[PDB]
């Protein structure tokens, strides 16, 4: 049978509520929801074939009569970021969804955006660009121009002091090449 | 000749077969007492069962064996076992023997007259080997498959060396008489029909017993 | 989880032959084998209920045979490899089938030959002093360049100790040269106080681990074997 997603990407802000959707084709015996980290891991959930199920922040329920299944986020950390999967029971055989990627932003008080050039600490000068303490909404520029590579950003979490970065890093193998403008 | 095709097997019925015959294990006990027959605590420190149902055909079948000495030899399966403690039960087909006045002084070892397209070749005789006087077909016959998988590929596919497309195993005794199994004819696709071969308890006396294998890759 | 994967990570050449082994929870009666490819969701492959193996699906050719050699453990191999068959293997088991509980994965990468195999080259970059002086912070900057395939684990090592907090790193690691085979590169980044970057005792070493070949792997070429290794750069207080 078939089973379906929605939506196939979702940005959210941190500490913000958030609903995941499974579409299904037919009845179901065995319902799971899943979490896939960086690592490849599969996190299990939830098991709801149909009913009402909360595991804390996470909560998931399942109308097995209009064949779909939510599963609902509660106060969205960083750590949450990563694939929710749905998979079910073609009744045994188990197929997966399409999946939903979770892109959790972190909380910026305070958004300094500037642009800072990096020198290799080995006796070279190799120098490496790197965009930080910009707003979560901003995005990252693509590939621009040929040898020259532009880094997608990443969430930074400091523990002594409740700090959250944005970061960015450029460089390029033409030795002549400028941080100002790498980041347009 | 008339044999059956490795070709014409059903979605998983290869690959059944070759854990039957290669990889799972058997349920082999001496001197041992319980249509069917519950051997309750069969197991010990197993992580699936606890339990082993034999099942020997018809109540006839059964009075021989209940309530007396027993002696088990032969290949067990949990997939779709009907009976005893749920979950926790593996069941198997025949391989009982009385085992008073049935232990060898030496242990008999079968000779194999092998055949692959007609052409006679050796087999080791500790290949096909038992302590019994009288002899389930199914100890022989799992010995002799594991072996053909082993050293032929018997149960391996095409793709992955399996070069025997038919075969015969025959265990003729000492006055003629022979048990034919076509190593192919496969019943269903799961161990809960393809061990149905062994159902009824087919004991043969290991005096001057011989197998005869003929395999063919063609 | 209690299932168990091995190998972790895997590279062999086009037309070589390959085996995956899973440790299931051994109460558990159900093993399922599932192929994960880039961005898309694990696909159904094969599956056993106790010794028995009962539904193999079209993308179990017979290039692929599964089995259970007794008792606690089932292999996986491909045979006459494709560059095709490079995804995610993963393994579940399940009491019923109720929940299935997944094992870490075997992660296969089939290239066309050994010699696109590389190590990476791992650089690391001192902070800025206009950052210093004006966020009273110090931002690190790692680059693991020119590796194949993108089969990296990085990590922050501050006076031989691993540290995860200031610590950022790039989802997937981007491709040198796209579109062709290329070699990946990967960046990081370790923000510290001002304070703790000029402390001259302070030691700080970004780690880069990389899964390559393995001893049985057959090496021809006149450079080092990119064999699985641990290439680190260091850099001292200021
Ligand atoms: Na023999
Ligand atoms: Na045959
Ligand atoms: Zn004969």
């Amino acid at each position: 049978i078939q089973v379906e997603q929605s939506p196939p990407d979702l940005i959210l802000q941190e500490g913000a509520n958030s609903t995941l959707r499974c579409n299904f084709s037919d009845s179901v015996n065995n319902l799971q929801w899943f979490h896939q980290n960086p690592w490849g891991q599969l996190i299990n959930l939830f098991y709801i074939p149909s009913g009402t199920k909360q595991n804390g922040r996470l909560s998931a329920t399942t109308v097995a009569t209009e064949r779909y299944s939510l599963l609902y986020i509660s106060s969205s950390q960083t750590t949450d970021s990563g694939v929710y999967f749905c998979a079910v029971d073609s009744a045994y055989k188990y197929i997966f969804g399409t999946g939903t990627r979770l892109k959790v932003l972190a909380n910026i008080q305070n958004p300094d955006p500037a642009v800072y050039q990096l020198r290799d600490s080995k006796s070279s000068d190799k120098s490496v660009c790197l965009f930080t303490d910009f707003d979560s909404q901003t995005n990252v520029s693509q590939s621009k121009d040929s040898d020259v590579y532009i880094t997608d950003k990443c969430v930074l979490d400091m523990r002594s002091m409740d700090f959250k970065s944005n970061s960015a890093v450029a460089w390029s193998n033409k030795s002549d090449f400028a941080c100002a403008n790498a980041f347009n | 000749k008339d044999l059956r095709k490795k070709s014409e097997l059903q979605r998983n019925a290869l690959s059944n077969l070759r854990q039957i015959y290669y990889y799972n294990e058997k349920a082999i006990t001496e001197n041992k007492e319980s249509n069917t027959l519950l051997f309750k605590g069969f197991f010990t420190g197993h992580p699936w069962y606890n339990d082993l149902l034999v099942d020997l055909g018809s109540k006839d079948a059964t009075n021989k064996y209940k309530g007396k000495k027993v002696d088990l030899y032969g290949a067990y399966y949990g997939y779709q076992c009907a009976g005893g403690t749920p979950n926790k039960t593996a069941c198997m087909y025949g391989g009982v023997t009385l085992h008073d006045n049935n232990r060898l002084t030496e242990e008999k070892k079968v000779p194999i007259n092998l055949w692959i397209d007609g052409k006679q070749t050796t087999v080791p005789i500790d290949k096909v080997k038992t302590s019994k006087k009288e002899v389930t077909v199914q100890e022989l016959d799992l010995q002799a498959r594991h072996y053909l998988h082993g050293k032929f590929g018997l149960y391996n596919s095409d793709s992955f060396g399996g070069k025997v497309q038919r075969g015969l195993i025959v265990f003729h005794s000492s006055e003629g008489s022979t048990v034919s199994y076509d190593l192919f004819d496969a019943q269903g696709q799961y161990p809960d029909t393809l061990l149905r071969i062994y159902r009824d308890n087919k004991t043969i006396n290991s005096e001057n017993l011989h197998i005869d294998l003929y395999l063919y890759t063609t | 989880t209690g299932v168990s994967q091995n190998p972790r990570h895997k590279i062999t050449k086009r037309g070589q032959n390959v085996t995956f082994r899973c440790d299931p929870i051994s109460e558990h009666n159900r093993l399922y084998w599932y192929r994960q490819t880039l961005g898309q969701g694990p696909e159904f492959l094969t599956y056993f209920q106790n010794e028995a193996q009962l539904e193999k699906s079209r993308l179990l050719s017979d290039r692929f045979s599964a089995e259970r050699p007794k008792g606690s453990f089932s292999t996986l191999e491909i045979q006459r490899t494709e560059q095709g068959d490079s995804a995610m293997y993963l393994c579940a088991s399940s009491l019923g089938g109720y929940e299935q509980y997944f094992g870490p994965g075997t992660r296969l990468t089939v290239t066309e030959d050994l010699k696109n195999v590389f190590p990476p080259e791992v650089a690391v970059f001192v902070p800025s002093e206009a950052e210093i002086s004006h966020t009273q912070k110090a931002t690190l900057v790692c680059l693991a360049t020119g590796f194949y395939p993108d089969h990296v684990e990085l990590s922050w090592w501050v006076n031989g100790k691993e540290v995860h907090s200031g610590v950022c790193t790039d989802p997937q690691p981007l491709k040198e040269q796209p579109a062709l085979d290329s070699r990946y590169a990967l960046s990081s980044r370790l923000r510290v106080s001002a304070t703790f970057w000029q402390d001259p005792r302070n030691h700080f070493r970004c780690q880069v681990q990389f899964y390559g070949l393995s001893e049985n792997d057959e090496w021809t070429q006149d450079r080092a074997k990119p064999v699985t290794q641990i290439v680190s750069a260091e850099a001292w207080g200021r």
